[PDB]
């Protein structure tokens, strides 16, 4: 759960998030775009864009993890 | 005559010897075991240490954080000073310093206490302890935490605290780490001396430093005032170490022998512990793990680097990088190279040839051992995953070892190997305790054990023996081994912290010099022996007496 | 707990644990009446114990308790001298004399007790121990009889060197306290100057310098001759001989004291720099000593003596030239600085000049700058030497272009002070053909400005030939006068701010829309005034933030939520909840980012904070259905109001008709009122509260912070191994920060939720000026592996006693943790 209040300067904004995926598998992430006006009122207007992230393991790391577990 | 005991630590002593008309402080020892009760100082704000649960007392939760059942103070690590209020430190004239390990807390005496005397130590002790003071001040002042926690140092509250924090002694005397200008001012008033050099103190006593064999530059002291001698035997080694061997002959016929700095955990063969260290290092790096060696930049690290140099070619571990991260790492290596005159005859025969005395210098030119001032600079670009890192402070409370344990403690392949016996191994691991890392405890203390000191006391035969109370008792880990104590024909003299010992070894017969003008005027009358009646005027100058004819 | 001390000392044990208990007791402060009680108890317990170490600890603790602040020690001296009357241990006696010295130092006014203490010291000076004699000499030196000089002079010849040092330092303390010394002191210290001990020799040479300064014109005979020598000259010779001592700190002391003997005759001054009585070659020996501290001290001695004697500077000149090339950089910095200091009227000939110009080529910027100010302050004849200086400066400019401002300053000072010599050189510098029309030289070429700065400053004081200039040189003269005018030579706003503030204050009877319009107009005017008058910017945005607080309060009090009932209230279109938080943030910003605040402003700031807290209380009470949480923070708010009336009770009668005094009128009703009625009366009483006035500070500035070393304009990532650390250097220009040591904090914000806050040490808060601070920390960054170099957010913060607020411009740095 992450939140960043970015300010558009030429009717365009850009920010960068850092998402951690420790659990291997398909991770459905969603992003919202709330708009705060000049008066400070929050307007939930933006699209709820979703992309799916797969957490694939390194073969060397997988072998090391299985050797350490067994 | 009198002997004040400002420190209760056996291997970190601070004894003030009130001897004739001169007051001598024998070493000053900063007890860094007090830092174990504090939460470690990391290089970066680690998530695990930051949100540790607080510990509550029903009577402080921000001051105390509990990790795995052990309660740790969340302030800067404070240091247990020698007790500086039993004897006024403006009355002491000379501080004799044996080891660089026993030169810590010198900024505390030389600055805060009004001490205006002079300090004597050898060249390598001063230089190496300067490096160690520099990295200590740097480690405290890299990421400065505050001294927020003060309520736990109360007599009403520390009784209620659990056992690791309740058993801490003289907590009100603990102080923050001294700064760098205090280091410079303390080391500016040291008069440099060499082995077997006579130093006259106001014409009354004569002090010489004698080679001890523990560390390079480390020295035992004998204090002679005419026909009485006090031998101070600090941390000394009888094993084949790199520095000059122990000078046992000059300690003979001494009236009182003050000895400190014996072996902690004496039931350990240092050669066997070197073998265990090399075997565990090879086993870890052969499995793809990581070896972390919390060590001082100087001392036992030279010996284990020599043995690892002899071991890597035999074990085939030439592809395993050895990293030595310390702010004084390069200075430590160069200082070890140039102090060849303070080494044993095997090492200083190497510099008669155009050759470095220590074999770890060849590791740099072969790029087997790489040293860096810090993690951040270029070690982060020259880092290979299966590696051995010698770094940090062995107390595990500050330095780069904290970051490395926070990095590597989540894997069972990585190991930490302990070679310094100064700090409690369990209390060192306690604030990191939920770790999958394998911890190997193989201390390589090369100081005098109890059979060695029994042989030494049989060889020297001092009239009286002064030792800490811990040497008369068996160690509490054993508490039954009668061979792990000092035994002499006189049953020694034990002392604790803030105890004053009265030595009844004071004698008559102060030496005098008679000029030949009076010598002719005295008729050697026959008695059988001879007798003569002398009438002269006594002249005293610089505590030396002369007889003049009237 | 004095009786507890009595019970514990006399009840547990006599020999050993009593010492431990005294040691434990010595580490806590004692109140003055309790100081008297514990002094009586410890002095009663002094006679009981026969152990000398316990009595020594007792004496030390008496000396410590005598140094307490509020305790007058006049009532305990008699018992102290009584226990000195029958004390046999010498260490305990020395500690007791230390206690008596503390007693005497704490009471300088009482002459009778000082005479009693010096009588005790004179009685105990015949003690066999050296420590007792040392403490008695210290006692005589600290108190004296300002007889004492004769006794201390007798004790100059004691057998123990420590007692000799104690006597010399005691009589030096006597001189320093104000007492005028005799003259036989000079003979005694001259005899003692050849002592076999380092400390005795250093103290003796200090005493020799003091007695020389006291009687410089006194005439003393030579012991081996009939001729007579002045006292200052003889002592100068003795200290010059001590310059050649075997101890380096004694040499440093001798050089430093030699610098302060300005009354020495000229003859010995030319003697001390010669190479062929005892003063001959002292400075020559001191300038070539192995220890660089001795060389530095001899350099300052040369500087002081050449400033005193103008004829000495010519002899100082060549030695300074020779010692410019010195193996230690601090030594050559000092030599160049003192050469600049003593270059008042002496001229440089050819070899000294081109040695200076040869050492101009050095790679160190510090000695280049120092030598630049020397060339600024130098005087030189033989204008070909000036041409050589210009050539060497120009090739230094070519080799080091960063020093162009300093080189231009050099050429300005060379032209301004050597005008006639530059004048024949002008056709050689400006490439002026006698008949050819020369091409216009390239402006903004730093060699050509350097030539022109030399030429124009030469033309200022000499109007004899300014017609040698061509047309383009006159155009360049105009250009440099427009651009480099510091080198080349030839309150309506306050009234408006007061008027706008009183316009706001005097129109507080309008409709809410008109009040909002007036506040918006005045906030805009104050912001633009801050953008125009730089020295009023701080007070402008201070008052602007106050009027913004009032505007937010007015807009929150005129919301649509007051016209609806509590169940019909909806927070998804709320405005007042954000308004109260904004007023809180602005009040904290007002209190802590402004340097010139005082109590007379802090009270209005806290009043606005109280109004914001009340507004937030009513806003939260709108959305609460339960009765007990509303009652809880209503009681908390009334507790805050009680804390405010307790803290600010002095200036309560200045806040007429405000929020807090109208609260104080209804306060007994307010404790006994139901909390919903409390909320209702607060809502109806904020709207009727009168707007306060700001007392304008005389000097007030914003605390400003900008960081320049991260320099968030480069897209190149800062790569490092995952899990390892990367170091980031910052350079903050803190302006008008009252206590940057404990308030300015560095915040690093990673792209995830991590917001690590770094507390800089006080060691690197550099202070290069009044109100200016520099922050140079190496912050440390680490995270695990990233699939792409994201960012990191570096921000300065201001912390106050409970929260932190943004302080500087947000700056982004690129970070790329690569896998191992």
């Amino acid at each position: 759960e992450m939140e960043q209040r970015v300010e558009p300067h030429n009717d365009y904004f850009s920010t960068q998030f850092l998402l951690n995926f420790a659990i291997l598998g398909t991770h459905n992430i969603t992003v919202e775009s709330s708009v705060k006006d000049a008066n400070g009122i929050v307007w939930k207007t933006g699209p709820r864009t979703t992309i799916f992230v797969k957490s694939l393991e390194d073969p060397y790391s997988q072998q090391i993890r299985l050797q350490q577990q067994q | 005559m009198k002997l004040y005991c400002l420190s209760g630590h056996p291997t970190l002593p601070c004894n003030v010897l009130k001897f004739k008309s001169t007051t001598i402080m024998l070493d000053c020892g900063l007890d860094m075991t007090s830092t174990l009760n504090f939460l470690p100082l990391p290089l970066v704000q680690s998530p695990r240490l930051s949100n540790l649960p607080g510990w509550s007392l029903k009577d402080l939760d921000k001051e105390l954080k509990e990790c795995s059942g052990h309660v740790f103070v969340d302030s800067v690590p404070e240091f247990c000073l020698p007790e500086t209020e039993l004897i006024d430190l403006s009355t002491v004239d000379v501080i004799l310093i044996s080891n660089y390990h026993c030169m810590m807390a010198l900024p505390y005496i030389t600055e805060h206490t009004g001490f205006t005397g002079t300090v004597y130590a050898t060249e390598p002790t001063v230089q190496i302890g300067r490096l160690l003071m520099e990295e200590l001040v740097n480690f405290i002042e890299r990421v400065p935490k505050a001294q927020s926690a003060s309520l736990w140092k109360n007599k009403d509250i520390q009784r209620l605290l659990p056992s690791p924090l309740k058993d801490a002694v003289e907590v009100s005397t603990w102080r923050r780490c001294y700064t760098m200008q205090e280091v410079n001012s303390a080391l500016s008033k040291i008069q440099l001396v060499g082995y077997s050099q006579k130093i006259e103190l106001f014409g009354a006593v004569q002090v010489t430093p004698l080679s001890s064999g523990y560390a390079l530059g480390s020295s035992n002291w004998i204090i002679q005032s005419h026909y009485e001698k006090v031998s101070y035997v600090s941390g000394s080694s009888l094993l084949t170490t790199h520095p000059q061997p122990m000078d046992q002959a000059s300690l003979k016929n001494s009236d009182v022998l003050v000895l400190t700095g014996l072996t902690q955990i004496p039931t350990a063969n240092p050669d066997g512990m070197v073998g265990e260290f090399c075997s565990n290092l090879a086993l870890t790096v052969r499995n793809g793990g990581n070896v972390l060696v919390p060590c001082y930049p100087s001392g036992v690290i030279y010996d284990l680097l020599e043995c690892l140099y002899q071991y890597i070619d035999s074990a085939g571990l030439s592809s395993v990088p050895l990293y030595f991260i310390s702010p004084v790492a390069n200075s430590s290596l160069e200082f070890s190279q140039i102090f060849a005159e303070w080494l044993c005859h095997n090492k200083q025969s190497k510099v008669y040839l155009p050759e470095p005395p220590f074999p770890h210098a060849e590791l740099i030119q072969t790029n087997k051992l790489k040293h860096y001032p810090s993690i951040h600079g270029d070690f982060s670009n020259d880092f290979r995953q299966p590696c051995v890192v010698f770094t940090g402070h062995p107390s595990l409370r500050f330095g780069d070892v904290v970051h490395f344990m926070e990095l590597w403690g989540k894997s069972s392949l990585n190991t930490v190997i302990f070679t310094e016996p100064d700090f409690s191994y369990l209390e060192a691991l306690a604030p990191y305790q939920p770790l999958a890392m394998k911890c190997i405890y193989c201390p390589i203390d090369t100081r005098l054990n109890f059979i060695q000191v029994s042989k030494l006391l049989k060889e020297v035969q001092p009239l009286h023996v002064v030792c800490p109370e811990q040497y008369t008792q068996p160690p509490p880990a054993q508490s039954h081994r009668m061979d792990l104590m000092i035994d002499c024909q006189p049953p020694a003299m034990s002392y604790r912290r803030a105890e004053v010992l009265a030595l009844p070894f004071k004698r008559r017969y102060e030496k005098i010099e008679i000029m030949p003008e009076l010598a002719d005027s005295l008729v050697p009358m026959e008695i059988k022996i001879s007798l003569a009646t002398v009438s002269a005027v006594l002249h005293t100058k610089d505590n030396k007496h002369l007889l003049q004819p009237p | 707990k004095s009786a507890a001390l009595h019970i514990d000392l006399c009840k547990a044990t006599s020999p050993a644990d009593a010492l431990q208990y005294l040691l434990q007791f010595a580490r806590k402060p004692v109140e003055a009446e309790s100081v008297e009680g514990v002094v009586r108890i410890l002095l009663e317990h002094y006679y009981k114990e026969n152990d000398p170490s316990v009595r020594l600890k007792i004496a030390s603790l008496l000396g410590l308790l005598s140094k307490t602040a509020g305790f007058s020690p006049d009532c305990i001296m008699d018992d102290a001298i009584n226990i000195l009357q029958n004390e046999k241990s010498h260490q305990v006696l020395a500690q007791l004399l230390d206690t008596l010295l503390a007693i005497g130092t704490k009471l300088p006014e009482n002459q009778a007790i000082q005479m009693r203490l010096v009588d005790v010291a004179c009685k105990h000076l015949t003690d066999t121990s050296h420590g007792v004699r040392n403490k008695c000499l210290q006692l005589l030196g600290n108190l004296g009889s300002l007889d004492v000089q004769k006794i201390i002079g007798d004790y100059f010849s004691d057998q123990d060197p420590r007692v000799r040092t104690a006597a010399i330092k005691a009589m030096l303390q006597l001189h320093e306290r104000g007492l005028k010394l005799h003259q036989t002191i000079y003979n005694q210290a001259c005899k003692l100057l050849s002592d076999d001990y380092e400390q005795v020799r250093s103290a003796a040479v200090q005493l020799i310098w003091v007695v020389s300064q006291l009687y410089p014109e006194s005439i003393v005979p030579i012991p081996s001759s009939n001729e007579e020598i002045r006292l200052v000259d003889d002592a100068f010779g003795k200290i010059c001989h001590m310059v050649s001592d075997g101890s380096w700190v004694v040499r440093v002391q001798a050089a430093k004291l030699l610098g302060s003997m300005e009354q020495v005759s000229s003859h010995f001054l030319e003697q001390t720099l010669d190479k062929k009585s005892g003063a001959c070659g002292a400075f020559v020996h001191g300038l070539e000593d192995e220890m660089y501290e001795v060389r530095i001290a001899a350099v300052e001695a040369l500087c002081m003596l050449a400033q005193s004697s103008p004829s000495f500077a010519e002899k100082c000149l060549d030695f300074l030239v020779d010692m410019f090339n010195d193996e230690i950089e601090e030594v050559r910095l000092q030599s160049i600085h003192t050469m600049r200091k003593i270059s008042n009227n002496i001229t440089l000939r050819e070899d000294q000049l081109d040695t200076v110009l040869a050492v101009l080529e050095d790679s160190s910027r510090d000695i280049r700058e120092a030598l630049h100010e020397l060339l600024c302050c130098t005087n030189v004849s033989t204008k070909e030497g000036i041409h050589l200086a210009l050539v060497e400066l120009l090739k230094n400019l070519t080799k080091y272009p960063t020093d162009r401002d300093s080189i231009w300053k050099c050429l300005k000072f060379l032209g301004s002070r050597h005008p006639t010599l530059v004048l024949p050189l002008v056709p050689e510098l400006l490439s002026t053909h006698p008949f050819f029309d020369t091409a216009e030289p390239d402006m903004d070429d730093p060699a050509y400005i350097a030539v022109l700065v030399l030429i124009f400053n030469a033309a200022k004081t000499c109007p004899t030939m300014p017609a040698l200039f061509s047309d383009h040189t006159f155009r360049h003269y105009a250009y440099l006068r427009d651009s480099l005018s510091h080198l080349v030579p030839a309150d309506p706003s306050q009234q408006f701010l007061q008027q706008s503030l009183e316009r706001v204050y005097s129109l507080q009877h309008l409709d809410p829309q008109g009040a909002q319009e007036l506040l918006e107009f005045t906030i805009r005017d104050l912001q633009r005034l801050g953008e125009l008058q730089s020295e009023l910017a701080g007070v402008a945005d201070f008052s602007a933030t106050y009027l913004r607080c009032q505007l937010l309060l007015i807009k929150a009090l005129q919301e649509k939520l007051w016209n609806v009932a509590a169940p019909l209230y909806l927070k998804q279109s709320d405005l007042a909840s954000a308004a109260a938080k904004q007023i809180m943030e602005e009040t904290y910003k007002m209190e802590f980012m402004y340097s010139g605040v005082e109590n007379k402003q802090v009270v209005i700031i806290h009043h606005m904070r109280l109004q914001a807290k009340a507004l937030q209380l009513i806003v939260t009470a709108r959305t609460t259905r339960g009765l007990d949480p509303l009652f809880g923070m209503c009681e908390k708010f009334l507790q805050e109001v009680d804390f405010f009336q307790r803290y600010f009770i002095a200036d309560l009668p200045h806040l007429q008709d405000s929020f807090v005094d109208k609260l104080l009128d209804l306060m007994p009703r307010l404790m006994t009122s139901k909390p919903a009625e409390v909320v209702k009366i607060l809502q109806t009483m904020l709207r009727q509260s009168a707007f306060l006035h700001l007392p304008l500070p005389e000097q007030i500035h914003k605390a400003s912070a900008t960081i320049i070393e991260p320099a968030g304009e480069s897209d190149n990532p800062l790569r490092f191994t995952s899990g390892l650390v990367v170091a980031l250097d910052v350079d903050a220009t803190l302006e008008h920060v009252q206590d940057p040591q404990n308030t300015v904090k560095v915040q690093v914000l990673y792209p995830d939720g991590q917001a690590q806050m770094i507390h800089p040490k006080p060691a690197d808060f550099r202070n290069p000026g009044p109100g200016r601070h520099r922050l140079i920390t190496q912050v440390y960054l680490s995270h695990t592996a990233w699939t792409e170099a994201c960012q990191v957010e570096v921000r300065l913060l201001l912390a106050y006693n409970e929260g932190t607020i943004p302080f500087s411009k947000p700056v982004k740095v690129y970070i790329m943790p690569k896998p191992a």
